């Protein structure tokens, strides 16, 4: 049901959501609830929200055609974090630390 | 996870 | 409100200020046991308390004296200490916030 490339993608998605990286992956677990976190401007600047919860739903829904479309949403997720938060925020360092994990395993695929 | 404004905290 | 509780609201205002947001934010709103999936929080903590609840009682003129105000603020910290393990970061944040409260509160006529 899943291609060989997308099998590796789902395994990558699984590691990013594991207990291993929970110290810095937690900001990206669920979609940004602008009201629940009192960030009333998130949707005035981020017009295409994305988070790991949304990404897994699209993966299980078989909505990703290739690995490129999967990499697009995860990189969009980090771009939303970098575009909205100040550069010195610790969550930005968490986005960096989590993306550095993603880019590593994603680069090692045939 | 207690959340609030871009802060976080693992209670469970 | 009497003159004593006027100073109390100023302490509550400082506890809710921009200054202490780094460690006071867990105690801003009540503990949502369902949003955190802690099915035992209300089986162990029978009197939950937070700073929002304290402000409602302060604005509602429900505190008779400053002692009733300090009782609920210490109950809030006591709730945090009773449930979480001592090595949890919430304890370190509760102490540093309580350390601020006890300092302001001890200096009252």
């Amino acid at each position: 049901k899943l291609s060989e490339h997308l099998r590796y993608c789902d395994s990558i998605l699984r590691e990013m959501l594991s207990k291993k990286h929970a110290a810095y992956a937690w900001p990206f677990y669920k979609p940004v609830d602008a009201e629940a976190l009192e960030l009333h401007d998130y949707h005035d600047i981020i017009k295409h929200p994305m988070d790991l919860s949304t990404v897994k739903r699209k993966m299980d829904g078989r909505e990703y055609p290739d690995a490129q479309g999967f990499a697009a949403d995860v990189r969009l997720m980090f771009s939303n974090c970098y575009k909205y938060n100040p550069p010195d925020h610790e969550v930005v360092a968490m986005a960096r630390k989590l993306q550095d994990v993603f880019e590593m395993r994603f680069a090692k695929m045939p | 996870w207690k959340q609030w404004k871009k802060y976080g905290l693992k209670i469970c």
